């Protein structure tokens, strides 16, 4: 029954304290301070180099024309938007963005979300309820397992880059759906799959996936967040790389932090489930809109890769030359293929652990800054993760390089692993 | 010392919150309202097995599409029935910067709301009202605004990279140490989205053998971050201490579920200024009632930043209490800064964590340059020249708006100082009719419903701003006036005659 | 809800009921009150028992399509303050039936039918079966 | 009375016929004057 | 003036008593 003299008494209750204690040599600790715009030729701690490892693919950062048309709207705009886009929170300059993907991608409608981590965190989520089924690449990003672990269903990982895996997963549904017809025709299955994974670093066989959609009846949601302006004659995405139909892949969803060096996130595909994003997308009506000194500047980016479709055509032959100069090097290798930009240095014959794993690749990043060149690591939560990469370097390479800078960072990566390895 | 009671929370100055309650005459039409929108809806609905009553409307495929109906026929009979009846008050687009007097781009449909075209003509002069403007630093010419073109020309519009690799400028560091020396804490750190300080960093700190003792009618994005934490969520009443302190000395004697172990910790999920229903949260009484039962307490001033307060800087200022006794603190900056974003606060035991540990540091991108040269230039300006005159200036609009509108006889939620005031229209058809006599009377405002608040509490808000004037306000106050009796809104028992 | 609110409305739907239902010259009965039985029952279980899911769209993500009206509500609490109401006044109606029908067993053989498809659904035993 | 067409205003708004639209609008109308000549019928007998 | 059902009817009246105390 539990008296008010013992329900006093268990008032003794301490907790545990709301954080605990991060140790010193914790990684990721110290951040690296950036002085000037972390352009081609940057200064990290004091030091000028040339980096490999911002994401922008076609420069647009620093490029006169990006930089102009987005000073003309700061100038008639402000900075901020005061209101949700409901509520007088749409500039029209949103208007004729959302307006000119579309375009770009030949689809029917694009939204737009104000920011690269929201934009498939908050679009899985309104699609998919309590009673579904999702089939996952596995080697997925972040963002992806946020979107998924929000739509509350039924989550089932098929293994990396194989039909076969996700074919003989499908199966067991139908077995599934015929033990229980009554309950089968009101659950809908999705397929979430990228192109050009971050983690990886490959592409996803696409034609063999959509002639699997029209047997066992599920759906795609594409996730094209790297490949969207840098694959395809046109830039066009994965889609133009292999010529399959757009009417085919449902959903597509990239960011405007890549190829195009802005921020926010787009999501473009037919005007049947586009529209259904305005109400139930959770990151787009309870938040602010995006800046229009920042949509001012992805129009004229926009306009910049259909002045040249021939600025593909110099992102893949300089990053075929640097994938093949980098393949006889003793202690570490390379994984990715040549047409991919990032492909990450993972290390090969492990120590034996992960902290002394990290700690092994912290030299060899720490000792090229000395040199002339800046890399990183790719950086994981370890705990909150369905698949756990092991660790590397990232090496992203630019178009405003050159054959010389892109030779002299081979050799020079390649003197410094054998003296640490 | 004006106000002590039984929870040991002690008030300095009066605490004058009131909330009408129903004349439930207008209660019993709501509900003869909502019905016969929704048995047409089914008539609407029911011309779905023939498609020639209605075409050239969002449908499937119907070359390849034999699958499973993708949005539930029952479902969303909401947005394509009610919501599209009057559609035309919300989205409404913009010519011009969102200070006072705003450009309208006029549209129409033929369609009944389905599709629009845009005609051409601006509504010139229309007197906004729906807008976070406080303090007004929405300005396209502008002393602060002038040094953010400056290091938008050399640094650019975006990194393109993380805090963890490669996307840490110097920028931001400057920006950590200064929201630090606002607010009063020891540390800081800034995000990016607003939205994603909140559904980002509430699962990092708590986990799986916590409890999360949420507020009644909390943003939908505190929702968010307590459910991918995984930790157990309970609903106290709305700013009711009893509930609480009930919900909190219920929860320690007992523990969790099945198991009946004690919890790990327990946190409070409050905010200050609930947009919805504009209320300041009952500070004192909560942080004397938290020392008691040795909770944490996760405040979260998003319409108050910049808007509440002796000198702006919080809620915390307000009630006249000490920063260093809440265990963190969130914001935005898109309110009364003008500029996207939000910072978070606290000790250095735990944004040394957060650094560390928060999916934003490693996975997203962080804030673009010309955006946090706005938000560091215009911080600088509220504490001086003039920075302390118009915060004076928001504090006497609100009174001057608020009783002068009361007195009329209009039914209105909130506290006697909280700059949002919700005006109440209790009928679902005059949502759709409210926000279309106003363009015509020359004045914007914003009517929300049921995606938003409760579908029996249809409102209004009425955001106000500094950079409004006596002149626009009487110019406003004329026409709610001659609306207010056009569609008969003044229904409340008492009048606040002078 | 507005229990007073809620409940006025649902009382003078009765009365609304009744009096279009009223005297309708080619029938000029008084089995007009067991009519208003007849429709009322029926009505609830379409309602309460038949309509299965919610009219919104994603209300806490993923919820819960599969439960009925009766057992969605007031979030599965047995016999709060609104469940007794909603099945002490079909009950009531029963009695206002026998003082102005005079029993007759013709009649009668509808009255009590159309009570137990209310009132079995309404026992906190048979959660989900259908 | 000229006055008149303000209160069919306020029968539009109570009854959330305001939002309806004009070709499915009557048939509203035109059974509520047949539930009231019904409900004029109904008056004579008992 | 019952016919048959009176000690039903008058179980019903029972019935609501057994239902409301909870
Ligand atoms: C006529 C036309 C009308 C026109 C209108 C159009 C409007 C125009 C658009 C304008 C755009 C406006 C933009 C500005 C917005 C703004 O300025 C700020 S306005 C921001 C206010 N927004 C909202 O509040 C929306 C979300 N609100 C809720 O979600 C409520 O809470 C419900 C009562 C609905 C859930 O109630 P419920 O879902 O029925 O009950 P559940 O248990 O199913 O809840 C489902 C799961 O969430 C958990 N949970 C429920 N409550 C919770 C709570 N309190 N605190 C923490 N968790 C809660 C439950 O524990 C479940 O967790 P799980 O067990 O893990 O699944
Ligand atoms: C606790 C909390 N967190 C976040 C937000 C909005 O985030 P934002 O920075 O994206 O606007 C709000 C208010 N949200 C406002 C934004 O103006 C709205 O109209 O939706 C809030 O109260």
């Amino acid at each position: 029954l539990t008296v008010k003299e013992k329900e006093e008494l268990i008032e003794e209750w301490q907790p545990e304290p709301l954080v605990p204690p991060v140790p010193k040599d914790h990684p990721a600790l110290n951040y690296n301070i950036v002085s000037g715009p972390p352009s081609h030729k940057t200064v990290v701690n004091g030091k000028e180099c040339i980096n490999f490892a911002s994401f922008n693919f076609l420069g647009l950062l620093d490029n006169p024309r990006v930089k102009a048309a987005a000073l003309a709207s700061l100038k008639k705009y402000g900075v901020g938007t005061c209101g949700p886009r409901g509520f007088y929170g749409t500039f029209d300059v949103h208007l004729d963005l959302e307006d000119r993907l579309a375009k770009f991608m030949k689809t029917e409608e694009a939204i737009i979300y104000s920011y690269g981590f929201a934009t498939i965190a908050s679009a899985i989520p309104a699609y998919s309820k309590r009673g579904d089924i999702v089939f996952v690449d596995r080697a997925a990003c972040f963002a992806i397992q946020k979107g998924l672990q929000a739509s509350r269903s039924d989550i089932k990982l098929f293994k990396h880059n194989d039909m076969a895996d996700l074919e003989r997963l499908l199966k067991e549904q139908e077995i599934e759906d015929q033990k229980n017809p009554r309950k089968a025709r009101v659950t809908r299955r999705f397929i979430v799959v990228e192109g050009l994974y971050m983690n990886t670093g490959t592409i996803c066989p696409l034609p063999e996936l959509v002639k699997l959609k029209y047997k066992y009846k599920a759906r795609i949601f594409l996730e094209e967040s790297l490949s969207f302006g840098v694959l395809g004659e046109h830039g066009r995405g994965v889609t133009e790389h292999y010529g399959i139909n757009i009417d085919d892949i449902d959903l597509i969803s990239a960011n405007m932090e890549n190829a195009l060096a802005s921020i926010g996130g787009f999501c473009c595909g037919r005007s049947f489930v586009i529209d259904h994003q305005r109400l139930s997308g959770q990151g787009y009506c309870f938040s602010a809109s995006l800046p229009p000194l920042l949509a001012a500047a992805a129009i004229e980016a926009l306009n910049i890769m259909e002045e040249n479709p021939g600025i593909f055509a110099v992102l893949k032959e300089k990053c075929g030359q640097i994938h093949k100069a980098l393949q006889g090097i003793s202690g570490l290798k390379v994984v990715g293929e040549s047409l991919s930009p990032a492909f990450h240095l993972q290390l090969e014959e492990s120590t034996g652990s992960r902290e002394q794993d990290v700690r092994l690749l912290q030299e060899i990043v720490d000792q090229c800054m000395n040199r002339s060149i800046a890399l990183t690591q790719a950086r994981y939560l370890e705990k909150e993760e369905k698949c756990l990469p092991p660790p590397s370097i990232r090496v992203v390479v630019t178009v405003e390089q050159t054959e010389e800078e892109l030779e002299r960072a081979a050799s020079t990566i390649k003197e410094v692993a054998q003296a640490v390895l | 010392i004006h106000h002590v009671t039984q929870n040991g929370g002690l008030y300095k100055r009066p605490f004058n919150e009131a909330f009408e309650e129903t004349p439930m005459l207008v209660a019993v039409l709501t509900y003869v309202g909502y019905g016969v929108l929704t048995l047409f809806g089914y008539l609407r609905d029911f011309l779905r097995y023939w498609r020639i009553e209605k075409c050239h409307h969002a449908t499937e495929r119907e070359e390849q599409k034999d699958f499973v109906s993708l949005y539930q026929d029952f479902e969303n009979f909401y947005t394509r029935n009610l919501y599209m009846r009057i559609r035309d008050n919300w989205n409404r687009p913009i010519c011009s910067v969102p200070g006072a007097r705003v450009d309208i781009m006029e549209r129409q449909s033929h369609d009944y709301n389905w599709s629009f075209k845009y005609t051409g003509n601006i509504i010139k002069g229309v007197i906004n009202m729906g807008s976070y403007n406080y303090l007004g630093f929405a300005r396209n010419t502008g002393s602060c605004q002038e040094a953010a073109a400056k290091v938008l020309e050399e640094y650019g519009a975006g990194v393109c990279s993380t805090r963890q690799e490669i996307g840490n400028l110097d920028k931001h560091e400057e920006l950590e140490e200064l929201v630090a020396r606002f607010l009063g804490v020891e540390a800081a750190m800034a995000y990016g989205m607003g939205f994603a300080t909140n559904s980002m960093n509430i699962p990092a700190l708590v986990g799986k053998g916590c409890l999360i003792l949420s507020d009644e009618l909390n943003h939908a994005s505190l929702v968010l971050g307590a459910r991918l934490s995984g930790a157990t969520i309970r609903i106290f009443k709305h700013n009711n201490m009893q509930s609480l302190e009930k919900l909190l000395k219920d929860a320690i004697v007992y523990g969790q579920p099945r198991t009946r172990r004690p919890w790990k910790k327990i946190l409070i999920l409050v905010e200050g200024i609930y947009s919805m229903e504009g209320s300041i949260v009952r500070l004192p009484e909560v942080i004397a009632l938290k020392k008691k039962y040795k909770a944490y307490l996760y405040l979260d001033e998003a319409h108050s930043i910049g808007a509440l307060g002796p000198t702006g800087r919080g809620v915390v200022e307000y009630f006249g209490l000490d920063p260093e006794d809440v265990d963190v603190m969130m914001g935005t900056f898109t309110k009364s800064f003008g500029a996207s974003g939000g910072y978070i606060g606290g000790k250095k035991e735990l944004i040394d964590y957060l650094r560390t540990h928060s999916h934003s540091a490693v996975y997203a991108t962080s804030l673009s340059p010309p955006v946090v040269e706005q938000i560091i230039t215009s911080m600088k300006c509220i504490m001086g020249s003039l920075g302390k005159e118009c915060v004076q200036q928001l504090a006497e609009n609100t009174r001057y708006f608020r009783r002068r509108l009361k007195e009329m006889g209009f039914i209105i939620y909130g506290n006697e100082d909280s700059p949002v005031v919700p005006l109440m229209l209790y009928m679902p058809a005059k949502i759709g009719a409210f926000g279309r006599e106003m363009l015509k009377r020359n004045i914007g405002v914003v009517v929300v419903g049921f995606p938003a608040t409760p579908i029996i509490e249809s409102r209004a808000r009425f955001c106000l701003s500094a950079a409004h004037t006596k002149e626009i306000l009487d110019t406003a106050l004329k026409e709610i006036d001659e609306v207010g009796d056009l569609l008969q809104l003044k229904y409340s028992r008492h009048r606040l005659v002078p | 809800m507005n229990s007073r609110g809620i409940w006025l409305s649902y009382v003078l739907a009765i009365g609304l009921l009744h009096i279009v239902l009223l005297s309708i010259p080619f029938v000029s009965v008084p089995v007009v009150w067991t009519l208003t039985n007849l429709i009322h029952n029926m009505g609830m279980y379409i309602f309460l028992h038949t309509v299965k899911g919610t009219p919104f769209e994603t209300p806490d993500q993923g919820k819960a399509r599969l439960l009925t009206h009766w057992e969605q509500m007031d979030y599965g609490v047995q016999f709060t303050a609104s469940r007794k109401f909603l099945t002490i006044t079909p009950i009531v109606l029963y009695f206002l039936t026998s003082f102005y029908t005079k029993y007759d067993q013709i009649h009668f053989v509808l009255n009590t039918v159309s009570l137990m498809s209310v009132l079995i659904p309404k026992l906190p035993q048979l959660h989900g079966v259908r | 009375w000229k006055q008149m067409s303000w209160f069919y205003y306020q029968y539009l708004l109570v009854t959330a016929l305001y939002m309806l639209e004009p070709w499915e609008r009557t048939v509203f109308n035109s059974m509520l004057v047949s539930i009231v000549g019904m409900a004029l019928y109904t008056g004579y007998v008992f």
